[PDB]
DNA sequence: GTCTGATCTCGGAA
DNA sequence: TTCCGAGATCAGACGAGAT
């Protein structure tokens, strides 16, 4: 919190309140709560004969198998190194699936992340039932 | 060939930055006070010639302060900064004379030599430049003025080839300008003591050379154009029968407003004469020689007067005023220390009042240089160091003679677009020296003068005439042997390293300059195509087994001024060495200053974008010193969490800027977002500002002092007026604390009282209230006596401001920008790994400004944080893009940095990739809380009854006369009556019909008849025009008419 | 009858200038207004309905004049 | 001044990783892989330790 | 506060927002000459009701859309809006009813929330149905069904195809019929300030000034909403020369230097022919400049041929939003000869510009030519000469405003008391006639159309 | 030596392991707390030499 | 038109026609204002405020 | 009234019209003790 | 600085303010966003005229 | 520290 | 013979605004 030298005091009470994260970012329950679409990489042409290990170092390390097989696409960070090669850029189209993403919630530690998400869905449902009861009044 | 940069951190330890201010003052203390006593001994009087006062020496001791009779205690410089004193030391059988202020880190200041552990008990920051006097509490620098050279034959073009030498008397009493004009083909010698432009052959016959054969032999023996000296003047001399030497003093003896043998010594002064005028004639003849053979802004001509040269202009005059008043006393009381101790007021309040009010008002030297001193700008660290290396002028365009001496890009814009320069890194202003061994080697190496026939010094090629400091010292047949032998001698070390021999072959004059004040710079000597550093030397300097001054005596590094750079073949790098290289270049990033040089990749930006930053680098908002909490200064801006930059240069390490940085480095993502970033504006996010991105700390300062009067009554600080309870006023005396001074650690609203300073008329209280707009917390309250011990009390007001809409950020490339919008974090284009940006920057700042150096900082920074490394982007070097780009690939990033983001608002991925990375954004001191202003109706000025000027005085902003024409051109008539009579000066006046004049109220005093008096409606400023016109004899007699 | 039959922008400004200041001193309103409280917004409702009790006195610079009703002019 | 306890961009708790970081640099650990030992994956939370200067141990000297 | 023309004071309606900044729409910033780099500007508040109408009618922004020097419009799109609407009306964009109703429904706040906004029928139906970009830009000119605006405009554009009227594949030829953008892309010259055939000028003259201010305040709301979801961004990939530039610049720097080595050698070693202007060593430099400007413009043409489309500084230069094609050649290929007041850089030392070169060298890169572009970074002599030529920009703005401020003052202190009287004569204050009709025809220069003619009859008849 | 607000801001960013949805929002200003809305903490550090 | 900077001729047709309508070409300096205007305060608000006010009192 | 020395940091009870010197020093820079009131701060 | 060129023509003016500007595209071209604190200070005297009686009372 | 028209003194001529 | 041309010296001025 702070550093001191001898003869110095810190005396303070605190008050904690329940706050939305959009009020101030110190109320934010999550470090990063981003998501990303799962990539899928299709070799249109079969690649073999030392161009496979060329395509190995081109991508992310774990993504590929060595002929060339796209072993596990989920680990791919989009460096987009293929287009530097000038030969394999015509070979493989890289793509990301639209309706298949990858969430990555990392909580600060207030609530465990499996209860952050199930609370996050729970207040979106509450945000629309708040409006559906407005139409029932009118 | 590999490592030669190491000479620069060894040069900076010796005499590089803010050490030229110090050495110049250390020369002034340790030499110049003992060269004024030799000029001003022997105080004698005429009313008694049998006594004598004779000064032996002056010593200037250590800084002290007395608060009583004989305490005589010493002082740290950060006590004079608090108690508003002046950091000064006594001047001294062995009795005191006065007190003179000492610049910090000088030879007699306290701060020199002492370790950072001892800087704590002296409460001073170790990363603090020095070179500033502490006068009356504030800290003033003497700015480096640049003057033109002394006794210089300048050939200008007034009408046709006029030449004037602005001789400066070594006996410093006067400075005269003996210019030479041409009127209708004839030369003249216009002066300010001569009532007539007298022909020059009149002077020559007055100077002892009487015959006319000698004069042409002086001017031109080879005739081709110097024959056209003939029918110009020596015929015009002969046209009136006036061949005589005594008779031609007589024509001078009339116009000079036998008596002119003496008054020809106040003409072309520094050519010396012992009534042997032969040396004077050649110097006038060479001045004519230029004209018949025929650059004011070129830096061999510009000498620099530093802080120690400029104080010696003062102290010599203040010693003389102390000296002559001893004669005025000894001639008063004889028909002696005890009538001298009250003249301790003379030097002390003379020297101090010249620094605080920046006025050398010296009638003895007829100079009135205004604004020589400036208060230090403690806005950031480099805004202090950017003031220490500053040059004020007395042209605006950049000359290439400023290469290596001054920063090309560090300048203001506005009134001073090229008139306030900044010193570069590896420069050195020179000091004076003796001219003994210079002459002694000149006369051995070969020179001869006053015995040579007039004809010799002429168009013949082998007549290079040696000039030292502007005085001819003979002629040499072979220029090369002289220039080369002196240069070998200087390198060997027999002659002073600073002296420079330069040769102009257009007019055969070699120029030995030992001037002092010349801009100088070091280079690595190139004898044949192999340089002299030899690498192994660059290794000695590595262990320290050698010092930069050992390079000089080993003839490996040469100091070159601007004049010698005409004769050299400076190679920039190792690989551009030629057949005739001469000197080489130590480290080519040293041509940039210390405000630029902060910029990473300045050699990729357009050059008018570095210059914008040199202004904004001084305006940065960051940390000031390690004693930044104990300083109580009038306005101190502090950052909450500063960060050293990710892309440092090499000048940042020599300054130790990263030891006390200014500005964070935020992950920008240059893209166009939400349309609130159009004109250089830039979107921030409301999470980083909630996480503490650039929280401000603006520290004001309010003070008061409680003086004891001549009435022997004094000021009181009586406590709060509790009303109906112990509770203090409704909010007015709520923070007072019962000792008077407010309590530290408490908030002050508007119009709340800090102290109850009560004044004797009987006591009227003058309560010192805090105005502000927002609230401020007291941090410290200091209590002390000043010099005249009167209980000064100083407050210190915290205020933290998160940067909201309006607060100007810059971007370390001169692309400044008000923060137009603050979006929430969840509305912002996060990339794949989760990183939402902090500062979305508009990409239209790039293709017109062409600041490509910014685009590499997002690359060199982003590769830098991912590797755990600080990438050097210096000037002319640093980390290239072809190796930074292959470092992003190892961490799985795009090799240009353009990262695939998905949009925050819509959730779909963005159509194009977005550049992304950390660049060093420095907040700077233009926050909108200091500039928000509105004036409904407030104070009016007492004289003209218009609203006042300033926001401190509740404002009113001048609808100027340029905006009057805009309101004219719209045709809005009833607006201008409303905007310049109704809501500015709505006055009401009474005039009378007959004799029409301003008569007060109901009737007009002239013609008391009271009947015709009819009120008008007028602006008050027009009524004040009529009433001050009528004060002089102009009488505006208004003749009214009714409204039709 | 000889000047321009178009209401200039300097005549529309002052007619809206003084009909605003007249109606801000409780003048009788001619447009049976619909809740406008800005007196200037009432006056543009007066102009478009062409009910303003104002006649422009146009001065030819010799000194002769020529009247023009605001009903009798072509606004933009 | 002192280490800001959050990242400015994401807000990972990073104030508790300063003396754990300085304890790593006291050992052999290079400037790069010291931050990989503390669990700092992305670079924006990595610059909060890398680009940070610690004035608070230096100001304390001049604050008796 | 540096009021330089009539448009520096303008009235504005006032909406009390929540901040301490004066925030205005960025279309009206070129009349103020106001960037947002920390600039301040004053706000007067007229008190009487007569001075309130004189602000609204005479000095309102809806009245002074047009500067009185030319008749050009000064209030029009700046920066992002131009590069937003160019990227939207570009031929390649296609929106589905997902994004089409999202971009369109951005234009429904603040006097616009009460219109039945009519999306036009889509221009592809069968294989997938989707709109085009230009069909959504037509919603700016005519959002409702009962809107009476029918805008018409046919003009050239920047990067004009030269041959072909409107049918060539470069597609820089605007044709709007009845406020429906039919072909072409919106450059600066069809949306920005300074052109008398942008739509906001065409909507001004033909359909009143309320429809021009609405269609300009529609685009300022619409075009960032497209661009912030399309992500226009610059990077260093947008500045790196490809492979084709480097082998082109290397030969042009060699073959441009062989001749200038010979043209110098043809002067001093022997006999050189002379241009009629002056002698040798004056026409040599004018023949140096011809071969160096050959270099920076062929390499500037070598850059632009290989520079791929959707490049960010190229896209900002095609529509004239920011920076021309000169700046792209300076950043990428080669920045040319740095000239000081119309010549090569003068020798500040004796017969030599800087002591690195040789005496009497008239060589390129010794008298001011910079060979490296801003990407590959300037060298120390090259950086100095660019600074020397850069300061002449900064020095001259300090001294010109010291003179044209005075020249503004003398001009308006003689010319202020003239007004066109009611019998069309223009007289002084004292009654004396200066002009019998104002300018021969008695016509506003402000309302005047291009070519100093009030109509330009080809445009009105086709309208 | 840490300034008051910057201390009070740095106490804000510290996360707190007490889970929400046990508590409710703070209705009024209500700077006293009602032990159903708030959660108080104390910090008393005074350092000497050992 | 040499400096870009397009302008209507009707502005220059007014500036020229003011500058030469009283006999001779009256350049817009301090001196040409005296030969153009009769009123004092319009001259007195321009340069030479001292002489123009005393001479019009003479 | 209790003040704190320049560097001695000893609480010196002075009174009015008293020189500001110090016990165990001579140094005349005397700061004031921090207030005793409950000061409420906002963590925003 | 004298009364002619600076106190009779270019005179200071009440009901007038000055801040730093920042963009806002979400306004019509005819509107300036004025801060609250300024708008509570700069006042317009609106006389009471049977249509703003209930509005000024409110 | 010039850029400025005005206003004073000299001088050569029908 | 006088008068008008051409030699010297003398004027007032040299942008807005801002803290
Ligand atoms: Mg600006
Ligand atoms: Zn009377
Ligand atoms: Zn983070
Ligand atoms: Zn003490």
């Amino acid at each position: 919190i702070a550093q001191l030298r001898p003869g110095q005091e810190i005396d303070l009470l605190m008050h904690c309140v329940k706050g939305i994260g959009k009020d101030h970012a110190k109320f934010s329950p999550v470090a990063t709560a981003s998501y990303r679409l799962l990539p899928d990489i299709t070799l249109l042409e079969p690649v073999e004969g030392e161009a496979a290990e060329e395509l190995s170092r081109c991508f992310s390390p774990g993504v590929i198998e060595v002929v060339a097989r796209v072993a596990n696409p989920r680990l791919d960070t989009f460096s987009r190194e293929i287009f530097r090669n000038e030969k394999l850029k015509k070979v493989v189209r890289l793509a990301r699936v639209r309706d298949h993403y990858i969430f990555s919630v990392e909580s600060t530690g207030v609530l465990p992340p499996d209860v952050l998400v199930s609370e996050a869905i729970k207040v979106l449902m509450g945000k629309c039932r708040r409006f559906l009861d407005e139409l029932d009044a009118v | 060939v590999e490592e030669k940069w190491r000479l620069l951190p060894a040069f900076l330890k010796v005499k590089g930055l803010v050490k030229q201010h110090i050495d110049s003052f250390n020369y002034f203390i340790n030499v110049e006070i003992k060269k004024i006593m030799k000029a001003n001994e022997k105080v004698t009087s005429d009313a008694d010639p049998m006594w004598y006062l004779k000064y032996l020496n002056i010593y200037v001791g250590l800084p002290d302060v007395e608060e009583s009779f004989n305490v005589t205690r010493p002082v740290s410089p950060h006590e004079c900064r608090l108690r508003d004193m002046t950091y000064s030391a006594p001047i001294t059988n062995a009795l005191p004379i006065g007190r003179m202020p000492i610049m910090l880190r000088s030879s007699n200041c306290v701060l020199t030599g002492k370790t950072p552990a001892e800087f704590a008990k002296l409460n001073e920051c170790p990363l603090d430049p020095g070179g500033y006097f502490i006068v009356k509490g504030v800290e003033k620098v003497i700015l480096i003025q640049e003057q033109l050279s002394k006794n210089r034959i300048i050939v200008e073009a007034d009408r046709k080839g006029a030449v004037g030498a602005s001789v400066t008397s070594s006996t410093h009493e006067k400075k005269s300008r003996t210019n030479m004009a041409v009127k209708q083909g004839r030369f003249y010698l216009r002066h300010n003591t001569l009532s007539e432009d007298i022909p020059i052959v009149i002077i020559f016959k007055a100077m002892g050379v009487e015959s006319d054969q000698e004069i042409v032999q002086m001017i031109g023996t080879e005739e081709h154009v110097m024959a056209a000296f003939g029918p110009s003047l020596e015929e015009c001399q002969k046209a009136q029968i006036f061949t005589q030497m005594q008779a031609l003093k007589y024509i001078g003896n009339k116009v000079r407003r036998a008596r002119e043998l003496l008054a020809s010594t106040i003409l072309t002064h520094v050519p010396v004469k012992e009534f042997n005028f032969r040396a004077k004639c050649i110097y006038t003849a060479v001045m004519v020689r230029r004209v018949i053979l025929a650059d004011r802004d070129y830096y061999g001509n510009k000498r620099l007067e530093l802080a120690g040269q400029l104080l010696s202009l003062l102290f010599e005059d203040l010693f003389k005023k102390f000296n002559s008043e001893m004669k005025k006393i000894a001639d008063q009381v004889i028909p002696f220390d005890v009538v001298k101790h009250m003249r301790q007021d003379q030097i002390t309040n003379g020297m101090v009042n010249a620094i605080s009010t920046g006025n050398w008002s010296l009638k003895r030297f007829k100079m009135d240089r205004q604004g020589v001193t400036q208060v230090l700008s403690r806005l950031s660290y480099i805004s202090a160091l950017g003031m220490m290396t500053r040059i004020s002028s007395q042209p605006r365009s950049l000359q290439p003679s400023q290469w290596g001496m001054l920063c090309p890009s560090d300048t203001p814009e506005g009134e001073a677009c090229g008139l306030v320069k900044n010193l570069a890194l590896m420069t050195h202003i020179t000091t004076d020296m003796e001219d003994g061994p210079i002459v002694k080697l000149a006369s051995n190496l070969g020179v001869e003068d006053v015995n040579l026939l007039c004809g010799e010094e002429l168009s013949y090629p082998n007549v290079f005439l040696v000039f030292l400091n502007g005085n001819i010292l003979g002629v040499i047949r072979d220029h090369k042997k002289l220039v080369n032998t002196f240069r070998l001698m200087r390198r060997a070390g027999y002659i002073n390293e600073f002296v420079s021999i330069s040769t102009n072959l257009t007019d055969r004059c070699v120029y030995i300059s030992s001037d002092g004040g010349r801009l100088c710079r070091p280079y690595i000597i190139v004898k044949k195509q192999k340089p002299a550093v030899t690498n192994k030397h660059m290794e000695e300097l590595a262990q320290g087994y050698r010092n930069f001054e050992d390079f000089l005596h080993e003839s490996l590094v040469e100091y070159l001024d601007v004049n010698e750079e005409n004769d050299c073949n400076i190679a920039l790098y190792e690989h551009t060495i030629n057949k005739d290289t001469t000197h080489l270049e130590i480290e080519p990033f040293t041509l940039l200053g210390v405000c630029a040089g902060l910029i990473p990749y300045p050699h990729h930006n357009q050059s008018p974008r570095n210059t914008y930053q040199c202004a904004m680098g001084k305006q940065a908002m960051g940390t000031i010193g390690y004693n930044q909490r104990n300083r109580i200064d009038t306005l101190m801006y502090l950052l909450a969490y500063p960060q050293k930059p990710m892309v440092k240069t090499k000048t940042i390490e020599l300054i130790e800027f990263e030891k006390l940085p200014a500005g964070q480095n935020a992950t920008v993502a240059v893209m166009s977002y939400s349309g609130y970033d159009i004109e250089d504006a830039l979107v921030l996010n409301k999470a980083s500002l909630d996480r503490g991105f650039g929280r401000c700390l603006v520290y004001k300062n309010a003070k008061c002092t409680l003086k004891r009067y001549t009435n022997q009554t004094f000021d009181k600080v009586m406590g709060p007026m509790l009303d109906a309870a112990t509770r203090k006023p409704i909010w007015r005396h709520e923070i007072l604390d019962a000792d008077g001074i407010c309590s530290p650690g408490e908030k002050v609203e508007n119009k709340q009282v800090l102290v109850n300073k009560s004044m004797p008329t009987q006591y009227k209280d003058v309560p010192i209230t805090y105005k502000g707009a927002t609230d401020s917390y007291i941090e410290k309250v200091m209590i002390s006596s000043n010099a005249e011990d009167a209980f000064l009390i100083k407050m210190l007001l915290r205020q933290t401001r998160r940067p909201e809409i309006g607060d100007k950020f810059s971007s370390r490339h001169g692309q400044k920008g008000v923060c137009g919008l603050i979006v929430p974090q969840e509305d912002m284009p996060f990339c794949d790994s989760g990183i939402c940006p902090d500062i979305i920057m508009n990409p239209h700042g790039f293709p017109s400004r062409m600041t490509v150096g910014k685009l590499i900082e997002l690359l060199a920074g982003k590769a830098g944080v991912l590797d755990g490394r600080f990438h050097y982007g210096t000037a002319f070097g640093g980390s290239k893009v072809k190796d930074v780009c292959e470092d992003l690939v190892r961490h799985g990033y795009n090799y240009l940095g353009k990262d695939y983001v998905t949009s925050g608002i819509t959730g779909e991925p963005l159509e194009a990739y977005i550049y992304f990375g950390p660049v060093y954004y420095q907040k700077l001191k233009h926050m909108v809380l200091d500039k928000m202003h509105a004036r409904a109706r407030g104070p009016r000025a007492v004289l003209t009854r218009q609203p006042t000027e300033g926001r401190s005085r509740d404002g009113g902003l001048r609808l100027g006369e340029m905006e009057r024409d805009c309101l004219i051109g719209y045709g809005a008539s009833m607006l201008l009556l409303e905007r310049l009579m109704i809501s500015s000066d709505a006055f009401e006046v009474d005039v009378c019909g007959q004799c029409g004049l301003l008569g007060y109220s109901g009737w007009c005093h002239y013609c008391k008849s009271s009947c015709h008096v009819s009120s008008l409606r007028i602006p008050y400023a027009c009524k004040l025009l009529f009433q001050e016109l009528q004060s002089m004899n102009i009488i505006p007699r208004l003749k009214l008419s009714k409204y039709n | 009858r000889i000047t321009t039959p178009y209401m200039t922008k300097y005549e529309r400004a002052r007619v809206l200038g003084t009909r605003a200041l007249q109606i801000a001193m409780c003048a009788p309103v001619m447009v049976e207004l619909e809740g406008e409280t800005d007196p200037l917004l009432i006056a543009m409702k007066e102009l478009k309905a062409r009910k303003i009790p104002i006649i422009i006195r146009r001065y030819l610079p010799d000194g002769s004049y020529e009247d023009w009703g605001v009903d009798e002019l072509i606004i933009t | 001044m002192i280490i800001p306890v959050r990242c400015f961009t994401c807000g990972k708790i990073v104030g508790n990783k300063w003396e754990a970081y300085l304890g790593l640099l006291q050992a052999e650990y290079t400037e790069g892989d010291a931050l990989d030992a503390l669990g700092l994956k992305r670079y924006c939370c990595r610059r909060m330790l890398l680009a940070h200067v610690d004035l608070i141990e230096k100001l304390l000297n001049y604050a008796p | 506060q540096p009021s330089l023309h009539k448009l520096s004071i303008m009235a504005h309606l006032a909406r009390v927002k929540p901040h301490r900044t004066f925030r205005f729409n960025e279309c009206v910033c070129t009349p103020y000459n106001a960037d947002f780099d920390g600039d301040e500007m004053n706000l007067h508040l007229p008190q009487t009701e007569e001075a309130k109408a004189e602000a609204l009618v005479l000095m309102g922004t809806k009245a002074n859309l047009v500067t009185p020097r030319n008749g050009e419009p000064l209030i029009a799109a700046i920066q992002d809006f131009l590069t937003g609407a160019y990227l939207l009306t570009l031929k390649d964009t296609f929106f589905d009813r997902a994004k089409a109703c999202q971009i369109i429904a951005s234009i429904l706040v603040g006097k616009d929330e009460k219109i039945k906004v009519r999306l036009p029928p889509p221009t592809i139906l069968k294989p997938v149905t989707l709109w085009t970009g230009k069909q959504i830009f037509s919603v700016i000119l005519r959002p409702s069904d009962d809107n009476p605006v029918r805008a018409n405009l046919r003009t050239k554009g920047k990067q004009y195809c030269g041959k072909g009227e409107d049918l060539c594949a470069n597609d820089s030829y605007v044709t709007i019929q009845n406020s429906e953008l039919m072909s072409g892309s919106m450059d600066k010259g069809t949306l920005g300030s300074g052109s008398k055939n942008n739509i906001f000028y065409i909507l001004l003259r033909d359909w009143g000034q309320n429809e021009a201010a609405d269609a300009m305040s529609r685009l300022a709301r619409l075009a960032p909403v497209y661009l912030s979801n399309r992500g226009f961004s610059i990077g260093i990939g947008d500045v790196t020369p490809g492979q084709g530039l480097l082998k082109a610049k290397y030969e042009l720097l060699n073959a441009g230097y062989k001749k200038c080595d010979e043209y110098i050698e043809a002067l001093n070693t022997g006999k050189l022919q002379q241009q009629p202007g002056c002698t040798a060593e004056e026409t040599l430099e004018a023949l140096i400049l011809k071969e160096l400007s050959v270099i920076r413009d062929h390499a500037g043409s070598a850059c632009l041929r290989e520079l791929d489309k959707s490049n960010s500084p190229l896209t900002m230069a095609l529509c004239g939003s920011k920076g021309s094609f000169i700046n792209i050649s300076q950043m990428i290929a080669c920045v040319g000869q740095q000239a000081i007041s119309g010549s090569r850089v003068p020798d500040g030392f004796e017969n030599r510009s800087l002591p690195h070169f040789e005496k009497h060298s008239k060589l390129p890169a010794a008298k001011g030519f910079v060979a490296n572009s801003f990407y590959s970074g300037l060298t120390p002599t090259e950086f100095f000469f660019h600074t020397m030529a850069g300061r002449e920009g900064l020095v001259d703005t300090a001294v010109k405003t010291a003179e044209t401020g005075y020249m503004q003052r003398r001009l308006v202190k003689s010319l202020e008391d003239l007004c066109s009287q009611y019998d069309l004569t223009v007289r002084s204050s004292t009654g004396d006639i200066i002009q019998f009709i104002y300018g021969g025809d008695g016509l506003d220069p402000a309302a005047m159309e291009g070519k100093d003619e009030p109509l330009e009859f080809k445009r009105v008849l086709d309208n | 030596i840490v300034q008051d607000e910057i201390l009070a801001h740095r106490l804000g960013l510290i996360p707190i392991h007490a889970d929400p949805r046990l508590f409710e929002y703070r209705n009024q200003g209500d700077e006293e707390g009602t032990e159903i809305d708030t959660l108080q903490f104390r910090l008393q550090v005074r350092c000497t030499r050992n | 038109v040499n400096h870009g900077m397009s302008i209507d001729r009707r502005h220059v047709m007014l500036l020229s026609d003011l500058m030469t309508y009283k006999g001779e070409v009256l350049g817009i300096t301090r001196f040409g204002l005296a030969k153009m205007k009769e009123s004092v305060l319009m001259l007195a608000s321009f340069e030479k405020t001292a002489d123009h006010l005393f001479d019009a009192a003479y | 009234m209790i003040y704190i020395c320049g560097e001695c940091h000893t609480e010196n009870e002075i009174k009015s019209r008293d020189p500001i010197r110090c016990r165990e020093c001579g140094y005349r820079i005397m700061y004031k003790k921090r207030t005793k009131r409950l000061v409420v701060f906002d963590a925003r | 600085q004298g009364r002619f060129r600076g106190n009779l023509s270019g005179k200071r003016v009440d009901f007038s303010g000055r801040t730093v500007i920042s963009p806002d595209p979400n306004l019509r071209i005819d509107e300036v966003a004025v801060p609250v604190h300024v708008a509570k200070i700069l006042t317009f005297p609106e006389k009471v005229n049977k249509a703003n009686i209930n509005f000024l009372r409110k």
